[PDB]
């Protein structure tokens, strides 16, 4: 229930705003912005401010504060949904999110912030749908935001049918300093890109543990997802039933299914990581990376970030296999590995000096993140056995997938 | 701008 | 004696400081953001004297960039604006059409100028050619 | 060729269930 | 400028019109008072292109409650718009009617409203319905006279799945503001019906599809029953705030719901994954994720018993999330993953947040005093960081054992000869008094408790009124114990805090204790050093009432300020 | 080595805190690099980035002992780096200070003026107090050199040594003696600056240095005369600061004596008519020897020409000519007071005035006229004005009234009644170390108790939030109960008070949430007492305190134990213990 969706600045100055409702006067924005800066210096700053008896409930975008200010007890994930779909709408239709498209893009933002929401109860939010009545550069609007197919415009033709896929794969790792792993969870994300003609019916099949169960074959190798959200095309009722999931792919790249299960495995990479940290003289880093994942997969791009003193200067890297370089911006030793084979050993020692001076105040002990990325390795064994592309007019889809492994919150403590 | 003014303007 | 002297801008950037009072740097950036708010908060028409922690905060800004004093309670405080327009005077004379530009820049140049005129709070040279003649004095000397 | 693994086509449905 | 602008508006070129228009538009976002120039804009309202009609009816809705004299001659181009055939220029003339904060141009809108309410194109029908809700909103009275209620109410038992949800969410609007009376309720069938467009709504449709249910209640088991399981696929929603709404209408179906039968426990079990897939959404929506497990929590505690894992804070998540996770470990805290608890506490006091690590000292702290089987590991802990020589650390675990200690003091004589030399020159009025009522009441293991007190003493009389009553209680309470090492200390701290202590209640308290020195010794060791009954911890846990009326409010401004609606709203 | 103007534009052109933040540790990496490997060539460059970071908010402690370094060097750059690098980032709590001792020493023997005088300036603005103790030889041998651009900074490094070490005075007294004769406008500021420093920490020299006012009032004499002057002339006033050091001097000397005020006499009566007060310089040196007049025993006539330039300046429009005003009026308050209250209608002007300052200067104003008859006729406005008053002058207000009620109450019932309207007016404003002051207050007075009683019974049961407000209530309800409810044992005719009301009250601020732990304890102490006090309502409260026995305060719970076992064991010693205070000034 927002009553007045604006867009701020870096600097508190409004870029842009528009009213729902008016029951919040256009002047309380000016202190939206002390009212953050006195919640930023407290340490009692929140995403959802209070001026008074309105609320300042906005997220924090690249350049820009989407605030939205509402006085009645509205809901707080109904106004972060509709802030969240204005951002994916802003980027889609503008390939950069700052003040540069904010003040050469009024006349259509404002079109667009009119047709999204009336009276604060948002309408249409699709961007490809979006895209057919308002455009930058009007006839009446499409018949898909009328129809109940609100994510695939009808008549859609190309000269081929071929449907890229992308099992994106996730290894969060929550290693504690004591050596134990605490939060492993792998999230699946099953990202496609449906390019085909007409409005076909995608029917998703894969060896989930419960389909194979309910057939019988509760034997082979099953993806026991613990959480499974399909998208808006997926039908609901249907994978309620008996685990069909039947909906109409969008024409585009979309996230169909966002799989999250729990990982009981080891990790596919492990680091044994030491500070030898002299008191004020120097630091050792025997940092050594040990690769559990199969040896047939290759972690293309793999940076270990071993978090290095914030103060340390003239810093030596004595390394095996990687390029490992030392960023002051970030204050850390960036453990870059270009190939990393499955089973490899890396061993590196770190030597930075110390100056004589103490610090003035504690800087902490940021955690270890490592940015493996092993394509075609599937951690999860999770693999697409059928996909029922079904269209009235009748074609031969080639439908296509790759499987993709990174590392999502795969961070180590420290000690 | 409001830089380049000179302080007392002498 | 004036206790320091911060030179803040309008957007609430300090362009110099100089406090005469041994004070921790936590203490001190926590004073100098506060002289910021309270001057930053204030209108024209304040009479350009404020007694924040028992102290006259005089602020005489005569650009974007403003001024700040911490002056005791035991002398006039017409005095600490004279003495800010004097030193303002001179760093003029000394750059020559003084600008917000030229004092982040040339930082070093005015806190020289500031240790050459004022030294622990207090005055050091009462004419305004004489303090110029001897801070082109040692800048000649290389 | 394509990093992150190479594209592999997908099954119609399971034919080994009907 | 104004009048060039002026000038190049009130022309018959159209490509300077346009520019007018774009410059007028600009000017105002900029943060410009163009309101002077909307008579001279009124003219040039009326034009074939639509680019240049959305601007000047912005503009309009805009400068309407500023200039609502010259809104007047705006009434015969919207009710000429408002019968366009383009479906999306009459959408755009009912929204900026229904935008214009004017009394004296809604009254003349009603006809307008009722013509659309049965428009055909389902954008205009949604148009119609925002526009109705609009007005009610505006004027009450209105609304009712023009009888837009009976047409509101056939539009969900129409087509249009997303007119039927618009109109849904209008109604339920409509009703918000109203008194209850003459509700918009409707019966089992018309429940059937808004579930059979559920599968078909959008995104933003599914959410006032679910919220009307938030309001009916059901009677039978069996109507329990079938609203859950057509509820139970909305658990697979991409949208967050879909899932949170259908999360929110299973809590309050279960109120009606049988736990005998299985479909309780198939519900249970079917909303710890959509928990667990809530709890990884933006940062945002993390701070409302734990706002809702922490309502449901105290409501349905056995949902979420197993997840503890996924309560742990994460190195990059926000100081709002950080903050909620503490407290949804503490309320999820248990002896089964005490040790799991304790060691996350240890990680989060070496963090250099001084709030966190409050903030996690008080958690370890509830988490001892709540779990009896985890007081020796607590107490380990505080002992731990008090020798980690952290000022804000110590004074934590001096607070954690002071609070400990009066809940679980049978077995704490190990811990005061450890706190007996603990770095006492700390001046934090929370440490120092506790330590001194840890000293006073456990002066039996500590050979030096008078010496302690001896630096406690000399500035007694301007230390504090809560520091001086505890420093003049323990003195009373080692008197009592031991009078022959104290016997000239108590006639001091008598004499500190009765002739040169001005305090009131001070005064009044050394006053007593005199007395009762001078009267009865012997029964001062039964009234002042007495063994007092079982204290009563503060129990988190918010009232029923309260819990009942905040289980309806879920995802809103109520539910993460954990506060009545009514005691948040103005 | 980047250059200064290249670092500096560099963090002009960072428009985020994160992108800026990263570009001053990228700077500060390559700084500490070119530093761990004993860089003395571009030293100075690496000295003037890591102070520029320093003052743009980043950390500067591993630069330290590059300072230390490029101090005892011998480029003139590097030295001034070294010097103001020591002035920026050292101080006395550093630590590190220690060792630029011997660096300050080898450097205040040097044949050049300008690095002994970078030298003596960085001493004098960080003079620490032992690094005085091993210089204040070295600063007395330059004090008494020829040199006139070394003789100011051997004064001003004097001047902070005695600051720092007011023990070290003694060894100036031989040096400054003589000094005051000195040409150069400079040399003499800086002679009486140190002169007037030296009568302020002791008086022992006072008598010494009273034996040159003829010299000081011959010297402004003829600064006066001189007033044309290439140098020190800014706005037609000569040496406007020597001017005002002459004055100050003069204030602050024979101000208890009446040859060095006769002496003075004739010299401030003349600056206080033959002086243009057009600029700001006048008026402040007009507003100087307006206060060294007030602070000094001169004539009737210098008092009334000094009381007649404040009311001209008051009635100026400038905010700091009034704000100077204000200032001399209060500092004469005590002196001159009868010539003050002419200038009433122009405090209680300044009240209602839009400056902070202005206002704050006339409340001031305003709380140290009160005399002891115009006391009652200025309650009505300090009312009004603590009613209309700004949200951080309403408790400096009420805490005057307070003041003003206690010091000159005209009677002890119209100072009970403006004390009971502060409290009901002030609500969270009175500030909580009032509460044992009125408290004080109420026990000394022994003859205003039931009106009181009522009053505080009255605007207790209306209103529980108020902390201050609260515990007054509850301390006169505990002390004065008897006196409240009279005959109340049984039932009776419906009064104001039916004996049930205030234990009611009693415990709903016990049990209240607006309770900070202290009103609580005050509640229970007076429940306590009224055990005693009233006998009407008895075995009543017993079972409050031991349900409040179990609280999760400590002393709360303590308190209540206590209560409960006097309560149930010593019912018949429960009288024994509470009889009433004594009263105490």
């Amino acid at each position: 229930s927002a009553s007045a969706v604006y867009v701020l600045d870096l600097k508190g100055k409004v870029l842009i705003c528009r009213n729902y409702r008016g029951d919040v006067d256009m002047s309380e924005v000016e202190h939206f912005m002390p009212i953050l800066m006195e919640k930023e210096e407290e340490g009692m700053l929140s995403p959802i401010l209070a001026h008074g008896g309105v609320r300042f409930m906005w997220i924090k975008h690249n350049n820009l504060y989407l605030v939205a200010t509402s006085k009645k007890n509205a809901c707080v994930s109904l106004v972060f949904s509709f802030l969240y779909k204005v951002v994916q709408v802003f980027s889609e239709y503008f390939k950069e999110l700052e003040e540069e498209s904010i003040r050469d893009n009024f006349v259509i933002i404002y079109e667009l912030l009119d047709e999204l929401m009336d009276f604060g109860y948002p309408q249409t939010t699709d961007s490809k749908i979006l895209q057919e009545y308002i455009t930058q550069e009007a006839p009446r609007p499409p018949a898909t935001v009328t129809n109940a197919v609100s994510w695939r415009s009808e008549g859609i033709k190309y000269r081929k049918n071929e449907v890229f896929l992308d099992v994106i794969e996730a290894v969060n790792l929550l290693v504690s300093a004591n050596g134990n792993v605490l939060r492993s969870e792998i999230v699946g994300s099953i990202k496609m890109r449906v390019f085909l003609s007409g409005m076909p019916e995608l029917r998703l099949g894969l060896n989930d543990k419960v389909l194979f169960d309910n057939t019988g074959r509760g034997k082979s190798k099953s993806v026991e997802l613990e959480d499974v959200k399909f998208h808006q095309c997926v039908r609901l009722s249907r994978f309620e039933n008996d685990r069909t999931i039947s909906f109409i792919p969008p024409d585009g790249e979309f996230e169909l299914m966002s799989y999250r299960l729990n990982t009981h495995v080891k990790p596919l990479i492990w680091i044994e990581s030491v500070i030898e940290k002299h008191s004020h003289s120097r630091i050792e880093y025997m940092v050594k990376a040990k690769s559990q994942f199969k040896r047939r997969s290759t972690a293309n791009n793999v940076e270990i970030h071993i978090p290095v003193p914030n103060d340390a200067d003239s810093p030596k890297f004595k390394t095996t296999v990687g390029s490992v370089k030392w960023v002051p911006e970030n204050s850390e030793i960036v453990w870059s590995v270009k190939s990393f084979p499955g089973g490899k050993e890396y061993l590196m020692r770190a030597h930075f000096g110390l100056p004589s001076v103490e610090a003035e105040d504690k800087e902490g002990k940021p955690p270890i993140s490592v940015k493996f990325e092993i394509p075609y390795f599937t951690t999860s064994g999770i693999q697409v056995r059928y996909l029922k592309i079904i269209e009235k007019s009748g074609y031969q889809a080639l439908p296509w997938v790759r499987y993709i492994t990174q590392n999502g919150d795969y961070q180590l403590r420290t000690q | 701008k409001g830089e380049n003014t000179s302080l007392l303007h002498p | 004696m004036i206790h320091f002297i911060l030179l803040f801008s309008r957007q609430g950037k300090l362009r110099l400081q100089k406090w005469y009072i041994t004070l921790p740097d936590k203490e001190r950036k926590k004073i100098t953001r506060e002289i910021v708010q309270i001057i930053l908060s204030r209108g024209h028409r304040t009479s350009s004297f404020v007694d924040w922690k028992e102290l006259k905060l005089v602020y005489k800004r005569y650009a974007s960039l403003y001024f700040c004093c911490a002056i005791e309670n035991q002398d006039n405080e017409l005095l600490t604006l004279e003495i800010v327009h004097r030193y303002v005077e001179l760093l003029d004379k000394y750059f020559g059409n003084v600008c917000e530009l030229d004092i982040i820049f040339n930082f070093e140049k005015a806190y020289f100028i500031l240790d050459e005129f004022i030294i622990g709070g207090e005055i050091q040279e009462t004419s305004k050619k004489i303090a110029v003649k001897a801070i082109e004095d040692s800048d000649m000397l290389q | 060729d394509r990093k992150g693994g190479s594209y592999s086509q997908a099954a119609g449905s399971d034919s080994a269930q009907s | 400028e104004i009048f060039e602008l002026k000038a190049e508006l009130n022309s018959d070129k159209k490509e300077k019109k346009k520019e007018a228009v774009k410059k007028v538009i600009a000017s105002m976002t900029v943060g410009k008072d163009v309101s002077a120039l909307f008579p001279d804009v009124v003219n040039c309202m009326q034009t074939d292109n639509l680019e240049l009609k959305k601007l000047v009816y912005l503009y309009l809705m805009n400068y309407a409650k500023s200039q609502p004299d010259m809104a007047i001659m705006a009434v015969n181009t919207f009710v000429k718009d408002c019968e366009d055939p383009n479906p999306l220029i009459r959408a755009l003339a009912v929204r900026t009617m229904g935008c214009i904060r004017v009394d004296k141009i809604t009254e003349y809108l009603c006809e307008p409203l009722r013509k659309c309410l049965k428009d055909e194109d389902p954008y205009v029908r949604k148009t119609a319905a925002v526009c109705v809700a609009k007005l009610h909103d505006i004027n009450a009275q209105l609304v009712e006279d023009q009888g837009f209620l009976d047409t509101l109410k056939d539009l969900i038992s129409d087509s249009n799945p997303m007119v039927v949800a618009n109109a849904v969410a209008a109604l339920s609007e409509i009703a918000e503001s109203h008194p209850s009376s003459n509700l918009l309720d409707l019966n089992p069938q018309s429940i059937n019906k808004l579930l059979t467009a559920l599968n078909e709504c959008t995104e933003w449709g599914q959410i006032f599809i679910l919220d009307c249910l938030a309001n009916y209640m059901p009677k039978d088991d069996r109507e329990a029953q079938s609203i859950c399981e057509r509820v139970t696929p909305r658990l697979s929603h991409a949208n967050s705030a879909v899932v949170l709404s259908a999360v929110k209408v299973l809590m309050k179906f279960m109120e009606m719901l049988s736990k005998d039968l299985d479909y309780y426990g198939t519900l249970l079990k079917k909303l710890a994954p959509p928990l667990v897939t809530l709890l990884s959404a933006e940062p945002e929506l993390q701070y409302v994720a734990l706002r809702n497990i922490n309502l449901i929590v105290q409501k349905r505690p056995e949902i979420l018993k197993h997840e503890m894992k996924v309560f742990f804070v994460k190195y990059n998540d926000p100081i709002y999330v950080k903050l909620e996770k503490l407290d949804i470990m503490i309320r999820l805290a248990s002896q089964a993953n005490i040790a799991q608890v304790l060691a996350e506490l240890r990680e989060y006091a070496t963090e250099v947040d001084v709030d966190f690590v409050r903030k996690a000292v008080r958690a370890i702290g509830r988490c001892a005093i709540k779990v009896e089987q985890s007081a020796e590991r607590c107490v380990s802990t505080l002992l731990d960081l008090i020798q980690t020589k952290v000022n804000y650390v110590v004074q934590e675990a001096i607070v954690v054992i002071k609070d400990i200690f009066r809940k679980y003091p049978n077995k704490y004589e190990s811990v005061i000869a450890t706190l007996c030399e603990n770095l006492d020159s700390l001046d934090e009025p929370e440490a120092r008094a506790a330590m001194i009522w840890i000293v006073g009441e456990y002066a039996e293991r500590i050979d030096n408790a008078d010496e302690l007190l001896e630096s406690f003493l000399e500035g007694f009389h301007d230390k504090s009124t809560q520091v001086q009553l505890q420093l003049l209680t323990a003195i009373v309470k080692l008197f009592l114990k031991k009078p022959t090492e104290t016997q000239e200390l108590v006639q001091q701290v008598l004499s500190l805090a009765t002739q040169d202590s001005d305090n009131p209640d001070l005064r009044d308290r050394g006053y007593i204790y005199w007395r009762l020195l001078s009267t009865d010794p012997v029964a001062a060791k039964e009234v002042v050093l007495a063994e007092k009954p079982l204290i009563s911890e503060e129990t988190d846990l918010i009232e029923p009432t309260l819990l009942d009326e905040l289980i309806c409010y879920i995802g809103t401004l109520a539910s993460v300020y954990h506060k009545p609606p009514s005691a948040f709203v103005e | 080595p980047i250059r200064l103007r290249e670092l500096i534009r560099t963090i002009r052109t960072a428009r985020t805190q994160a992108e800026e933040r990263e570009m001053i540790q990228k700077e500060c990496a390559a700084i500490r690099s070119s530093f761990r490997e004993e860089d003395n060539t571009y030293r100075c460059r690496n000295v003037a980035k890591l102070l520029y970071m320093h003052m743009l908010g980043y950390p500067a402690h591993f630069g330290q002992l590059e300072c230390l370094k490029l101090i005892a060097s011998q480029k003139f750059t590097d030295k001034r780096i070294g010097y103001l690098g020591a002035m920026l980032l050292l101080d006395e709590r550093q630590d590190v200070h220690l060792l630029m001792t011997n660096c300050i020493k080898n450097d205040l023997n040097h044949s050049t003026q300008f690095v002994q005088g970078l030298a003596l300036c960085t001493l004098g603005c960080m003079g620490s107090s032992e690094m005085c103790r091993d210089l204040a030889g070295e600063v007395e041998k330059l004090l008494k050199t020829s040199n006139s651009y070394l003789r100011k900074k051997a004064a001003l490094c004097a001047v902070h040594v005695i600051r720092k070490v007011p023990e070290l005075m003694e060894m100036f007294l031989p040096a400054t003696k003589n000094l005051l004769n000195e040409k150069n406008h400079g040399v003499l500021h800086t002679s009486v600056v140190l002169l007037t420093e030296m009568c302020e920490r002791s008086p022992d020299m006072l008598a010494h240095f009273r034996k040159l006012v003829p010299q000081l009032v011959r010297i402004l004499k003829n600064l006066i005369m001189s007033g044309y002057s290439p140098e020190h002339d800014v706005s037609g006033i000569s040496d406007p600061f020597l001017q005002v050091r002459i004055l100050r001097l003069l204030r602050i000397l024979g101000r208890n004596d009446d040859d060095s005020s006769e002496a003075m006499n004739d010299i401030l009566a003349q600056v206080a008519t033959n002086t243009e007060t057009s600029k700001n310089v006048g008026n402040a040196i007009l507003y100087e020897t307006v206060l060294t007049i007030m602070d000094i025993k001169s004539e009737s006539g210098l008092r009334v020409l000094a009381i007649n330039i404040l009311g001209r300046f008051l009635l100026n429009n400038d905010k700091n000519i009034r704000y100077v005003a204000l200032t001399s009026l209060l500092k004469t308050v005590q002196t001159d007071h009868n010539a003050v209250q002419r200038h009433r209608s122009t405090i209680v002007d300044c009240l209602k005035d839009l400056d902070v300052s202005i206002k704050r200067r006339a409340m001031e104003l305003s709380f140290a006229l009160v005399n002891g008859n115009n006391i009652r006729g200025m309650m009505k406005e300090l009312l009004y004005f603590l009613d209309s008053c700004e949200p951080e002058f309403k408790a400096d207000c009420a805490s005057g009234i307070f003041l003003a009620a206690e010091k000159y109450a005209p009677s002890k019932r119209w100072h009970i009644d403006t004390i009971m309207r502060v409290l009901t007016t002030a609500g969270s404003y009175v500030r909580d170390d009032a509460v044992p002051n009125l408290i004080q207050l109420i026990t000394n007075s022994v003859e205003m108790h039931a009106y009181t009683v009522q009053r505080l019974y009255k605007a207790i049961l209306g209103d529980y939030s108020q902390q201050p407000l609260v515990q007054v209530a509850a301390w006169c309800i505990g002390e004065y109960g008897d006196l409240l409810v009279s005959g109340q044992c049984e039932e009776e005719e419906p009064i104001q008070v039916t004996e049930d009301e205030v234990l009611d009250i009693l415990e709903s601020v016990l049990i209240s949430n607006m309770s900070t732990s202290v009103t609580r304890g005050y509640a229970l102490t007076a429940i306590m007492k009224l055990s005693t006090r009233f006998t009407c309502t008895v075995n009543r409260i017993k079972k409050v305190v031991s349900i409040y026995g179990s609280s999760i305060d400590v002393e709360l719970q303590q308190r209540a134990v206590e209560y409960n076992a006097l309560f149930k064991k010593y019912d018949h010693m429960r009288s024994a213990l509470l009889e009433r205070m004594p009263v105490m000034e």
